[PDB]
């Protein structure tokens, strides 16, 4: 079942419905950007739409093909944004083409916007009645001087992944540096190569046996020293 | 006009078939 | 923003098709919605007739905005001061007076 | 194994199965819309083999 | 294993009908996915539902 | 629920296409069914003519209802008090009086 | 099964396209077949003009059969008493008389 | 070659062809139903078409896509039938959606129907000149409230069948009850769960060793008593 | 008129390609 | 007319898809 409130569910069955507004939120904080609020529509005063106090500025946007299914390939709805004045290109070259971010789609009925969007003032206002979905951007399939097309995907999508993620053994380690399994917290001693150093900026581990010998941490080495089992 | 529409529809059908082949061979589907 | 003070001939057309969300059910009972908030946007068909001397002037002004700039224009007797763009003007130069037959599409801010 | 199916429902991955449950909502001719053909409900059956 | 095989054969033998139809906005927002509803149809039931 | 008491000029057109489930045989015997309960829904083409000073009022009314709200209207002499909605109207502002041409589609509640 | 005794204005139109099975070869030799046993079924275009008083009666009678029931009707002077159905009719209402312009498609039992 | 009589072949040479008539017979005796006779059209008297003495009633039927071939896939022509008044749905709800039945298509020329179909009376009648095909219904791909589409198939088509039907088992029988291998003809002794019953309506073998021991036909057991071949 | 026809033909071609893949993946045929 | 156009497009999107299937599996395609 959905989390839709009783009153909006009751209203949705009415024969004379109101306008349907769709608002989009693009979040890049997990990538290193900001939060952008877009709305395909504005109010009657030529102003950005005010919802829950915040303002969604008017900007071109259109979502298509939102499907949910349990069988076959996971659905990939698309999003179209007009790239005029190079606004999208301004962040595409900075945020690595908007790959890895999050998009949030909220749908709302027109009779629940804030009173400031209507000249007379809506008395039937409730800022806690909306339907929310979230997806992640996958790729920018098209980018030109007039538009831009993004593909969306479910966060849980399991394309191109393998279940057991261990290589068992090698001549090299198979973890991170200073994680919760390597368990190193000392001063800098080694860098990308096997060269002594004492700066925290260029602390790197070659993930070989020599790095462990340098860091006096061999008991946590993730490489089984077999080698000759394949030969002999 | 006949032939222009026919060639256009044929090329569009070829593009659609290529796109379907590409999209159905990802992880699941019927694995064409 | 510029203004349009040229005078218009009789026979001007106004057309209006509201954008509505229509879905028809079993025995009627079609759900109807207003779609966008400012759904209604009139479209005018405007004809002028001016002597050739100032004809160039019209073109110059109509050249200035191209088809991407909006200008304010008050329709005759109408209670509104609206902003409107045009992109399909044409002229019939015959001997002494040229008649212009353009279409003016209303657009929000 | 558990006779389930995963789906991205309500912005969350959930699992459904053929557990006997109760009715949720009702539909008849008034709540559905017919296409130009004339009939709104399209039924289909399985195959012999 | 016997229970799994019996479930497969019984589910495949009894559930043999699939119906598709359309629904307005209210129903679209109502049913999230993979729920149980009655589709009462007077055409198939030759009655007045 | 408002009403529509403006007068309708002569020549208003009435169209009616009931919905049936045609299905054909080799020759003849083509089975037919009455489809839904409310099969036919008459479509009216109504022409009006009002002096310019009045026109705005009518416009506002057709603006208030948009193309999504129904209003009662009595066809001339017709035994029915139908409910009708409109989504297409145009007018000719010539010099003194403006004539409107509108379409009215019957809809059940 | 009802009948149709209303008068018909002059200028009734008649159309007939027999369904045939045409296939052409190198130099003619075109095989032709009658297709169905009773292939050609004439369709009439019939116009009436009656005062407004019984326009309601005619409309009610045309509504009763809907677009599925058939009714017997004798074409003027024609040697046959055929049964016909109609699915389209329109009227030009004036202040004195209304004229109907319908099409009558012949069907067999 | 076909079993085409000389007279119909000779008639099928002239330019002025007669009218082609197609008649359909749905046979459900092998599945538990009756024989239904359909024709797409009726005679000039507004009566069912009489052929070979029997009568075919008028009903909208249309067969399309008869493609006999030796390579590629099999043949799956489509039969469309008008479902008005719920007539098709009535048998579909009863005969398991018309699965397993047989359909026979007979095509005839107009000049060979029975004399009762013509007001003057045909003098060329010959109720032995027709072309016959038979198919089996595979599935009801779509049956709405206005129509119904059936997929047809060849009776001998192989799909999902394996050649070596024999299967080696350990403690489960492989054949039916009393059919050919279980040469049992005595009174009922067992039931589904191996309970001592003596009623014939509930006598069904459990397909085990215990059932065979109960029925004293262990000499005709299909399950080889190997089991322990993979443990060692 | 314009891109509406293009979208219609694109969806129709995709559906046709899906049907072709399904019918060719079956026992008979080239086993796509 | 509608249904004639729809049947024409459906049947036109058949051999296009078949040719695409056949060419994409020959030497250096995706093998359908
Ligand atoms: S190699 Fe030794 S030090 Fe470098 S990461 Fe793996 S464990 Fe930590
Ligand atoms: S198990 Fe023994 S008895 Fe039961 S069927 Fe197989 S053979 Fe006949």
């Amino acid at each position: 079942m959905q989390d839709i409130r009783q009153e909006t569910l009751n209203e949705c069955t009415r024969a004379e419905q109101s306008a349907s507004v769709v608002l989009w939120e693009i979040d890049l904080t997990e990538v290193g950007g900001e939060r952008y609020f877009f709305c395909n529509e504005q109010n009657e005063k030529g102003e950005p739409v005010t919802w829950q106090g915040r303002q969604y500025q008017p900007y071109p946007i259109q979502g298509s093909g939102f499907e949910l299914n349990g069988k076959g390939t996971s659905t990939r709805p698309t999003l179209t944004v007009s790239n005029l004045y190079g606004m999208v290109t301004g962040m595409a070259e900075d945020m690595q083409s908007l790959v890895g971010g999050t998009v949030v789609r909220r749908k709302v009925y027109a009779r629940f916007l804030d009173a400031v969007n209507f000249v007379n003032g809506n008395s039937y206002a409730d800022p806690e009645q909306e339907v929310i979905s979230r997806w992640r951007i996958e790729q920018c399939s098209e980018l030109s001087a007039v538009s831009a097309s993004f593909v969306l995907s479910t966060p849980t999508e399991t394309d191109g992944a393998v279940f057991p993620g261990r290589i068992m053994l090698a001549n090299t380690c198979t973890w991170t540096y200073r994680g919760d399994e390597c368990g190193y917290s000392g001063p800098a001693v080694a860098d990308e190569y096997d060269q002594p150093t004492s700066d925290i900026t260029k602390d790197k581990c070659s993930k070989c046996l020599s790095g462990c010998k340098f860091r006096n941490n061999v008991g946590n080495f993730g490489g089984f020293l077999s080698i000759n089992k394949l030969s002999q | 006009i006949g032939p222009a529409a026919l060639k256009a529809v044929y090329d569009m059908a070829r593009k659609g078939a290529r796109d379907e082949i590409q999209t159905q061979m990802r992880d699941g589907g019927l694995f064409s | 923003m510029k203004t349009f003070r040229w005078k218009v001939k009789p026979g001007m057309d106004v057309a209006s098709v509201p954008s509505v969300r229509k879905v028809r059910f079993g025995d009627g009972y079609s759900q109807r919605a207003p779609a966008g908030l400012n759904a209604n946007l009139k479209t005018y068909s405007v004809t002028l007739s001016v002597p050739r001397e100032e004809a160039t002037v019209l073109e110059s002004f109509l050249e200035e905005h191209g088809g991407w700039k909006s200008f304010l224009w008050t329709p005759p007797y109408e209670w509104r001061q609206i902003k409107v763009t045009c992109a399909k003007w044409s002229s019939r130069v015959s001997m002494l007076r040229v008649e212009f037959s353009a279409e003016f599409e209303q657009v929000v801010n | 194994a558990m006779r389930c199916m995963p789906v991205w429902n309500g912005q969350t991955l959930t699992f459904v199965q053929d557990r006997p449950s109760d009715k949720t909502w009702t539909y008849n001719r008034s709540n559905v819309v017919m296409p130009d053909d004339g009939a709104p409900f399209r039924y289909s059956f399985s195959a012999l083999k | 294993a016997h229970r799994a095989g019996l479930w497969l054969i019984k589910t495949e033998l009894l559930e043999t009908q699939t119906v598709d139809f359309s629904v307005g906005a209210e129903g679209l927002r109502h049913v999230p996915g993979d729920v149980i509803e009655i589709c009462d149809d007077d055409y198939a039931g030759i009655s007045t539902g």
